[PDB]
């Protein structure tokens, strides 16, 4: 789900 | 025969986007697993393109309009695309001397061999140093090579996308800016526009062999478990 | 007055299979990303206890009876007592002179600060500590150490295990060989069994603060994104 | 769902 991707944006 | 000011902003910003998020001098892959040289290679450039996803991304929030896209759209245009900016970004450290990414001494200086094992067969890396070499041949200016970057990344005809209309009106006026930027500042260069939206083609076609042969890397967990928590996330494939 | 052939070879095959899991000289450790001294140590903690859970599964796999369990309770009993097994065979490289595990050098040398900065703090690493040098002060044999090891990780009160009788049934077996072991062979050491029975108490005690400070941390994507694919799978809580 | 886990046992 993305988890670090959101995070990281 | 002149360009705007909106015009000489993105270059501007995009420019200095690319200053903060690439090291020339690749100090920081001593942090990375060591390279080995089964696949001894990958853990290394597991960390190598772990590290390089996180600068891939900072470049993208910095790109005008992308921080305005939905999360859900940045997500889907970094995941299909990561792999080729990374291809993209990664010919500041091509040489045409060796025919490999030289970050370093012997170690960081990444032969055809290395990637190897690293579990990629040569359906796939002889295509990439043939695009390597092509695109170190259009001697590209940082202007260009920069909004290279970003037409790539903004690429309307990606699986995921939402706004694909808000996404191409960005990526159409980055192409406007790479057209005039050539036009105007880059003498000599009346084909060189046609010859990066090759490359780009060429991208699509190396992004595809390569998620064919990373799918039966990421199938076997013993493989797997050497990639990164992040390089899992981008190129596996959860969807939102 | 005397152990069984049964019980003989029990002590043989665990310690044998403890050989084959633990090195003494501590040498792989330079594939791990290097100690840094925000959460400086992550990386290469990471790595070293992502490192030993491959090792605690390749003991569990020759504990005796354990590859005929049910793959599920395999999972099950590793999960959940995984990080106890390594808290016990740390205790090998712990050292009284320092307070500190003593894998190499400088770099490979683990104060307590550096698993502060690791994002643990000190209603953590405080009895742990005292754990460790309680375990070393007992001054165990070889056979012990392993012995515990066994017996720690085939304990039927864990979450998830579904086959709790042939689980106890196995614990049970070792702990006669434990008790019969210590009875027969080692002198002075008839308050140790019990001594080494609290050792699991306090390793219970330790897992639950440990599990409560993971979970705030693998709750951070910028903190778990420094984690590997084994430890995520180990620690995390997927449940079959 | 612990594919490195049964991969590893
Ligand atoms: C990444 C960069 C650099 C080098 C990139 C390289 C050289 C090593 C092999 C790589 C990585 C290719 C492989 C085919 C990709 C494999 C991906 Si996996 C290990 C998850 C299977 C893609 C790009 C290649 C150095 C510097 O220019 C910074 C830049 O960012
Ligand atoms: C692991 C071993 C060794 C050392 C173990 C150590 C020292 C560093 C801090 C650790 C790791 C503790 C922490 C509280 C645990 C943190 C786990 Si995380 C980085 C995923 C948050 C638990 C055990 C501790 C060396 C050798 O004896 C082999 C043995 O196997």
């Amino acid at each position: 789900k993305h988890k670090i991707l959101h995070r990281l944006l | 025969h002149m360009l705007s000011d909106e015009q000489m902003q993105i270059i501007n910003s995009l420019v200095e986007a690319h200053h903060k998020t690439y090291d020339d001098s690749y100090s920081d892959f001593v942090r990375f697993r060591p390279p080995v040289r089964r696949l001894s290679m990958l853990p290394h450039l597991a960390d190598l393109v772990s590290y390089s996803i996180q600068k891939v991304i900072g470049f993208a929030k910095m790109i005008p309009g992308f921080r305005d896209l939905t999360a859900e759209d940045q997500i889907a245009l970094l995941k299909s695309s990561a792999i080729e900016i990374i291809m993209l970004r990664s010919n500041q450290s091509f040489s045409l001397e060796d025919m490999s990414w030289s970050c370093g001494g012997p170690d960081f200086k990444y032969c055809i061999n290395d990637v190897t094992k690293a579990g990629h067969t040569l359906e796939l890396l002889e295509p990439l140093v043939k695009f390597q070499v092509g695109l170190k041949k259009l001697k590209l200016h940082e202007e260009e090579h920069v909004l290279l970057m970003a037409i790539c990344l903004l690429s309307p005809d990606r699986p995921g996308v939402q706004d694909h209309v808000r996404i191409e009106a960005l990526q159409d006026r980055l192409c406007d800016v790479l057209q005039a930027y050539i036009r105007i500042q880059h003498p000599g260069g009346r084909l060189l526009y046609a010859k990066m939206i090759q490359k780009l083609a060429d991208l699509r076609s190396l992004n595809e062999e390569h998620s064919k042969q990373y799918r039966s890397l990421s199938f076997q967990p013993e493989h797997s478990m050497q990639l990164t928590p992040l390089v899992l996330e981008v190129f596996g494939s959860e969807v939102s």
